[PDB]
DNA sequence: TTTATGGTACCGTACAATAT
DNA sequence: GAATATTGTACGGTACCATAAA
């Protein structure tokens, strides 16, 4: 039948799947690595045990390119990529025409001639531009100024809110209030290139609407990262080299994403300048007015800088990734869209309303306690308190330079006038005292720190610049350590006194305090670091216990945890970009739809993305790729639940089951004997099921006693290397049950059976590979063999950073699995004319904008798309065939929010009714492959 | 029971309320069955009405005060009663006094009299027709009224009245629980701006007996929760009674539709809400002194003399005193006090009577301008010139506020 | 009315009286028998007593409120009843209801019966010990209150009226001479907010016992109508609420202790506003800037909605903050000709009307028309609050 | 005229908090 | 030897500017 199995008693694909992906006949398995393959798996007796038959699936895979997997993806990535490519020529090979004498000063494009006279235009009639856009912050995040340039000729594009003078502008971002780059329906589509190239795209008129792009984006950061990138702490070196452990051959073949840098390593040549005013970031619209000149100049030369580096790059990152699909990806992933509707402007209220009452709620105990403590200067009381003896309480002296009877008519108006007149006289005597007036002298020089100055337009009464992580709040609170004062440190940070001269971090005679000893308090790092604030997350279960004491304690630190994200992310969130389409724009589908509302706002979100920001090719936005999904205890935490499709469309994404884990899994067995289930980890990792609840990261949860969240943490860090201290103190901070000599026991029980001595362990064939290509002249990914940064290569860095090297070789096959996993969507999607649209893509998470009525049919395609990386990835590995456990998605989400699980109503502080309540947006649904192909039929055809 | 005890005598003492201590029980407090209130107590309430006309009334652009009569003429009522003395001596009167004469007398008293108002919702739906077509039938829009409540009290019967502030909400059926959540939310951010300890301030959901939502603010006073504000959702069924026949007239229009609105009740009571306040101010530092919010304290400033020429330091406190009421400043004369006592025994009376700040005048301010300011939550002193003296309190309480 | 009809009429449509025409007749306003009060009327009655409270309270060093309860609770009052219906529902759920217990429930109802207060009077003076012990037994000092009272009305109906009263406890000695001033006082008051103040006259008057007293009158167009009276009662209410020693009562003027005289000063606050509508009745309703219940109108013109709508609300949240009040008409969707939206602020006492145009947008300049002049003048937005806020100030002030 | 001194803008460092 | 990336806030040091003092 359908059914098939390896000779490791393992269930692989059906026999329809594997004759139309895998072809027929091939080259079996030696009898000696199967024979092989089951002594190392009878070693760890992890053999004979019977797995249950997933049920078979029956589908009809559309028509495949070429003759085998990679060709089939190459002739798609080539395809996709082809007129690009043609464009990203034809700007790379042609000439350039000199600056024009004068920029013109006249609302919309303008195009300069050859003799430098300057024509208006529309719109750009070229394919190929390298874009740079000015903003000025003062204003807003509308667009100021832009050049562009092209083979034929210069172009500029003035805003017409910096020549045209208005009392008030919009506030609300408009589609005509930005830079028609675009051309309505010979050639066709476009390329745009430019560094940091999503900022540029985000000022774009037409890259708002949900039809399409038609367009895609070329970023030199991207090429830059993936030819001769560092990473964070090389980066760091780098910068302290620059201004003022061997081998530091990769300074010269490097440099950070700063466009001058970049300039001067691939081009060389005289510094770009500067303009130390910083107008654009620093200025106002007067200013950009009478410096019109200067700063289109700076623009153009940025412009002639990033066109010079990419056509110095573009050879160098085709040389160094061959592959077609990895430049079809890097296009694909720079179009995300984002839809938003008049919801996002209520939560950013709600959300800042939160924030200001939890943060005055807190800021009020603090006050008490602060103006309480005032008292103690009296008689010199504050030399006895524990807490508050070694402050500033020194006051500053003020410089400086009958019977009865009713009043007549008369006579009471005359008391009134010689009463004014007399208080006048004093006023006159202000000429004296400092100019300057002095701030709350005869107070404790602490509680001076704590006032806002008087002048301050930020000014509030009281000392209203108290919080949790300042130095005096522990002291006001008077906290207790197990019964003893908490003391700073500047040498060791906070620790606590032991009255006396107890076992602990400690004790320090570095400090010199009379009659006491010093200790430290507990970290979640261990013992060598210092804690900066006794106000963390870590110590709210010490609070629990009665070990941290106060003198509003657990409230304090419960209440910082609800407002710690919104404390660092509320100024990049509430300023993001934000377009709304008039009612013209959207489509016709949308307007007759029943769940259309006329009072509403409809708009969308493009984030700002380097497509390859990391050594290891990852994306990267400041906001979303590192934004919370919902938690019950977090304000502001529901950020994603706001991207809400507009009526008549849904979101259909999945998320990858096990990346590394697999990726880890079939390295290994690809290296041990040529067949899936080979290495024990491999094993493993194969029979693990999410849907039954026992998978590797379930099953390693279960038997530590952490969440699985925790369980995927620690898994990860073993993997990369991290050392048994590290694991106790992890499950130590995961677990509170636990000493730390039974975890100490548990994570040596663990760690014994992975790693070994590498042969003879559990995982030793994966860290065997790894090393083998890491430390190979040239590493390449296994897959898509997209060469490593230069600044990492062997020769330049020699036996150090090799861990990073390590995870190198996983995280940049995971971005070969993205590319694949895009390039394959986009072509199922364009094969069957799929009205859908990719929405965004969060490193293994993908997610796509597609209409109600094609729902199922995205989904289906998903499932093929999934099922057609996973083969091609088997095939380059050298294996010709596919488990049947690791071939579909786990559940395919349908919904119309952007959240982790489609049944969780996302309460938070700031939402607390829910999103149904608030918004009715109701729950989703998470259907499995063979739920998609009972509605579809397994057919991707309208018609069927 | 200590703290209570002494927060009452406080009080007494210093005219927040009135009468001996037999009738100043929590009971009688809370019934509402108390003597009175004093100046201080007065002016605490007023500031308190002042704050919540302020973020009820003023800052909504469809909220309009409407007035409703105390006691309501009946023309039959189903089921305290006024009953004219002289109607009662005319029929005793006559001495037989049957069973059916008596009967007859007792339901035709039950059926005129004019009923002493226990909610101010009543007065409010009266005017649904007017209000509404002064918004000219917009809906959602509601109706705010400050006003004193008559309450029966149990125990020959005594009568207990409450100063009530209460907001009637019409809204459209769809948005009721939305609108009843942000008005829950609202209510709560308000009654809680001005606390030291917002903890103590809560909410719970309830039901009624048919059923409809509802919610209940509570204050966590030292004896335990005592309800402050109610929130309901009553419908249409009121609005329907109150007005039978033709339901044109009650259709109000929200966007392109028209459609009967719904109810929204908030209640509060302002006098539990002072006593509440007043809790909340009075908590080796022991220091009696009842630290108000700067928006509802009584009185804010404190003059007072020093040694020196008398009718110099007296014109200048007039006319310092005569500034800050000018700029709308609460000020204590304490200058013409002849008796002079102590500066510590003044701090203390002042801190007992929630005052913001002191000042003091002697002869160096007419030498060179500075006197003596003392802070109430920091009861430090600080040297300033009388000039911005009035410009430092008026921002004071501007950004406080 | 004609006048008197035009004016009634005015006041109703514009939401400051409140009922049909039936139940809007003089003798239902003047007796306390209205329906009740528009918005607009509830404005003015706040501002109202507003300024008699700056003007009486505030001012005054020596005068403190006064808190009076609406119900009197005392037995065996001498010579309307206040009856629970709880008590009475609870008799009629025993059928029996013999003659003996049904006299004395009678009996008890009666003698316990909560009499509605007349007068803001008996509870001032119920104060008298404490608010003396406040001001340290320093003559003279008074005590101040605005409420409600109630009034028996014939024709039974009941009449509820708005009273301010003042109770000023003086030496005998002085007792004339701070009537004449307290006289001259509020006589002064009433004039200042009246664009006619020869309206306002003042009589002298004794009582039964031969008391002296003084009344303010109002010239309605029918005749006039009392609005505050001033008596000299001497010390015989106090000393009948206080039986026995009289050594507590002694209040200390000077060097000497001596038993205060009586002074009461009780005006109506709803007659007042009353008088101070048919003050200010074109058709318009000329309001003092202090009296006005809504003092700014904005509207808007044509181009922009979103961003018109956008400054509007900004303006508008701005003046509320500046404590001014204004009318949302920004809001309206229905658009209506300038000159009935002029008509229409003009009946509703609107001393201001700004709009905002796209003029607005491209410089800052909005259109300012005045009540009393009628005339535009353009002035830029950033100032218009300061502007309002000094008008008010000086209008007050002169 | 010449010479201390506080206020303020800027920047480096440490610690903590987000996502995969 | 966990790895990528992003960001905020508190604290201390440095140096310029305006002031007041001799
Ligand atoms: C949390 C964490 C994650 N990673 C990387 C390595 C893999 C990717 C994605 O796997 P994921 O986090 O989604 O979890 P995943 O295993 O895919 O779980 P699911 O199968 O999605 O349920 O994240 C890491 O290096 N260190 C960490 O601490
Ligand atoms: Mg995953």
């Amino acid at each position: 039948g359908q059914l098939r199995h390896n000779p490791l008693d393992i269930q692989m694909l059906s026999r329809g799947l594997h004759e139309q992906i895998f072809g027929q006949g091939g080259e079996m398995p030696g009898e000696a690595a199967v024979r092989r393959s089951v002594e190392h798996l009878q070693k760890h007796g992890l053999w004979g045990q019977p797995a249950v038959p997933l049920p078979d699936v029956e589908l009809r895979l559309p028509p495949l390119y070429g003759d085998n997997l990679d060709q089939h993806f190459r002739l798609l990535a080539q395809k996709q990529s082809l007129p690009y490519l043609e464009a990203a020529n034809l700007l790379l090979q042609a000439q350039l025409p000199p600056k024009p004498p004068a920029w013109a000063w006249a609302e919309g494009w303008t195009r300069y001639g050859p003799e430098g006279e300057a024509v208006p235009v529309a719109i750009p009639e070229e394919r190929a531009l390298v874009f740079a856009v000015a903003v000025c912050l003062a204003e807003g995040t509308c667009p100021t100024l832009a050049v562009a340039i092209s083979p034929s000729a210069w172009y500029s594009w003035c805003s017409q809110r910096l020549v045209e003078e208005r009392y008030s502008w919009t506030s609300q971002l408009s589609p005509a209030d930005l830079i028609p780059l675009e051309v309505p329906t010979d050639w066709q589509e476009q390329l745009v290139v430019g560094h940091n190239v999503s900022f540029d795209r985000a000022h774009i008129r037409e890259q708002y609407l949900i039809q399409g792009s038609r367009m895609r984006f070329l970023d030199t950061m991207s090429m830059h990262m993936a030819i001769s990138g560092l990473s964070s702490f090389q980066r760091s070196l780098w910068i302290a080299a620059k201004q003022g452990i061997s081998s530091w051959d990769w300074l010269d073949i490097s440099s950070v994403n700063s466009l001058a840098e970049v300039h001067r390593l691939y081009v060389g040549g005289p510094p770009l300048e500067k303009e130390p005013r910083e107008l654009f970031v620093k200025g106002t619209m007067k200013d950009i007015r009478e410096n019109f000149q200067d700063l289109m100049q700076y623009c153009a030369q940025d412009v002639w800088a990033t066109h010079e580096v990419f056509q110095q790059q573009l050879p160098l990152f085709l040389e160094r990734c061959p592959h077609p699909v990895t430049l079809a990806g890097m296009l694909e992933m720079g179009v995300s869209y984002l839809p938003v509707n008049q919801n996002w402007e209520r939560y950013l209220a709600e959300a800042q309303g939160t924030y200001e009452e939890l943060q005055r709620e807190m800021k009020k105990s603090l006050m008490d306690l602060a103006n309480d403590a005032c008292q103690l200067l009296s008689g010199e009381r504050y030399k006895e308190d524990p807490w508050l003896w070694d402050l500033e309480w020194d006051l500053q002296e003020f410089k400086q330079k009958e019977d009865l009877g009713p009043c007549s008519e008369e006579e009471e108006f005359q008391q009134d006038v010689m009463a004014r007149a007399c208080l006048q006289k004093l006023k006159g005597t202000t000429e004296l005292l400092p100019k300057r007036p002095q701030h709350l002298p005869g107070h404790p020089g602490w509680y001076r720190k704590l006032c806002p100055r008087l002048d301050d337009p930020a000014w509030t009464p009281g000392p209203s610049l108290l919080s949790l992580q300042m130095r005096v709040t522990p002291k006001l609170m008077a906290l207790t350590w197990d019964g003893f004062p908490l003391h700073y440190s500047e040498r060791h940070g906070w620790g606590y006194l032991v009255p006396g001269r107890h076992h602990g971090n400690g004790p320090y005679n570095d400090v010199d305090i009379p009659g006491c000893w010093f200790f430290k308090l507990p970290h979640k790092d261990g013992n060598s670091c210092n804690v900066g604030s006794p106000f963390a997350k870590d110590f709210l279960p010490k609070m629990e216990d009665g070990t941290l004491q106060a003198g509003s304690g657990p409230r304090a630190l419960e209440i910082n945890k609800m407002i710690s994200f919104w404390r660092n992310a509320h100024k990049r969130i509430s300023s993001q970009m934000v377009v709304w389409l008039p009612r013209s724009a959207l489509p016709r589908a949308v307007i007759r739809h029943p769940d259309y509302d006329e009072e509403g706002l409809y708009g969308a979100i493009l984030p700002q993305v380097v497509t390859a920001g990391t050594i290891t090719r990852r994306a990267v936005e400041p906001t979303w790729l590192t934004a919370s999904n919902a938690r019950p205890d977090r304000v502001g935490s529901e950020l994603k639940a706001m991207v809400q499709a507009p009526p008549g469309y849904t979101l259909v994404g999945a998320d990858v089951d096990s990346q590394e884990l697999w990726i880890a899994a079939v390295l290994g067995d690809a290296h041990f004997a040529g067949m899936h289930g080979c290495t024990a980890f491999g094993w493993m990792t194969l029979q693990g099921r999410k849907s039954r609840g026992t998978d590797l990261h379930s099953k390693t949860a279960t038997t530590v006693g952490i969440s699985r969240e925790h369980a995927k943490i620690f898994n990860y860090g073993r993997i990369y290397g991290a050392g048994q201290p590290f694991a106790e103190r992890l499950l130590m901070q995961f677990n509170h049950r636990l000493t730390q000599q039974e975890a100490a026991e548990k994570a040596q029980q663990m760690y014994a059976a992975t790693k070994g001595l590498w042969k003879g362990g559990t995982e030793s064939e994966m860290f065997n590979k790894l090393e083998s290509i890491a430390t190979s002249d040239i590493p390449r990914t296994p897959v898509l063999g997209c060469c490593i940064s230069r600044a990492l290569e062997p020769s330049a860095v020699q036996e150090e950073f090799m861990t990073s090297r390590v995870n190198w070789v996983v995280q940049s096959s995971a971005v070969d699995y993205l590319h694949l996993m895009l390039v394959a969507m986009k072509w199922l999607f364009e094969e069957f004319a799929i009205d859908g649209r990719f929405c965004i893509s969060i490193h293994d998470e993908v997610r796509y904008l597609v209409r109600e009525e094609d729902r199922y049919r995205a989904a289906l395609a998903l499932q093929i798309t999934n099922l057609l990386t996973r083969c091609m990835f088997a095939y380059k590995l050298g294996l010709n065939d596919l488990p049947q456990s690791v071939a579909f998605f786990s559940a395919v989400d349908i919904d119309r929010c952007l959240r982790k699980e489609v049944t969780m109503d996302c309460k938070t502080p700031s939402n607390p009714t829910g999103m149904e309540r608030r918004y009715g947006i109701p729950q989703g649904e998470a259907l499995d492959i063979y739920q998609i192909i009972e509605l579809t039929k397994g057919s991707l055809e309208k018609r069927s | 029971g200590e703290g209570s005890e002494a927060l009452l005598e406080i009080c007494q003492r210093r005219h927040f309320l009135s009468g001996s201590k037999q009738q100043l029980s929590r009971d009688s407090l809370l019934s509402g069955c108390h003597p009175g209130f004093g100046p201080l107590g007065v002016e605490l309430r007023k500031n308190l009405a002042a704050e919540w006309w302020t973020s009820v009334v003023v800052f909504r652009e469809q909220v309009f005060p409407v007035d409703a009569l105390h006691h309501k003429p009946g023309p039959l009522l189903p089921g305290f009663r006024l009953v004219s003395a002289e109607t009662l001596r005319e029929i005793l009167q006559d001495k037989e006094l049957s069973k059916e004469q008596l009967v007859a007398f007792l339901e035709n008293v039950l059926k005129t009299s004019g009923k002493l108002r226990e909610n101010l919702l009543h007065g409010a739906l009266e005017h649904y027709v007017n209000c509404l077509d002064l918004v000219n039938k917009r809906l959602p829009y509601g109706l705010a009224q400050i006003g004193v409540c008559f309450h029966p009290v149990f125990d020959v019967k005594s009568i207990g009245e409450k100063t009530e502030a209460s907001l009637v909400w019409f809204t459209p059926p769809r948005t009721s629980n939305q609108w009843l959540d942000f008005w829950l939310r609202h209510r709560l951010q308000w009654w809680r701006k001005f606390a030291m300890s917002p903890s103590n301030f809560s909410s719970s959901d309830c039901q009624d007996e048919e059923g409809r939502k509802g919610n209940k603010l509570y204050y966590n006073f030292p004896w335990g929760k005592e309800l402050i504000e109610t929130l309901w959702n009553l419908g249409d069924h009121e609005l329907l009674h109150m007005y039978p026949g033709n339901v044109s007239k009650l259709h109000g229009r929200d966007g392109r539709k028209n459609v009967v609105p719904c109810v929204l009740s908030v209640n509060g009571d302002l006098d539990r809400g002072m006593l509440a306040y007043l809790y909340d101010s009075f908590q080796n530092l022991h220091r009696k002194v009842l630290k108000l919010h700067p928006c509802l304290a009584p009185i804010k400033v404190a003059l007072d003399v020093g040694r020196g020429p008398t009718l110099e330091l007296r014109q200048v406190c007039q006319g310092l005193f005569n500034e800050l009421l000018e700029n709308g400043i609460s000020v204590w004369p304490g200058y013409l006090e002849t008796m002079q006592s102590s500066l510590e025994q003044l701090y203390s009376k002042y801190d007992e009577m929630s005052i913001l700040f002191t000042v003091l005048v002697t002869e160096t301010t007419l030498e060179n301008g500075l006197i003596h300011l003392r802070s109430r939550d920091t009861t430090m002193k600080e040297m300033m010139h009388i000039s911005k003296l009035k410009d430092f309190l008026i921002k004071y309480i501007s950004s406080a506020k």
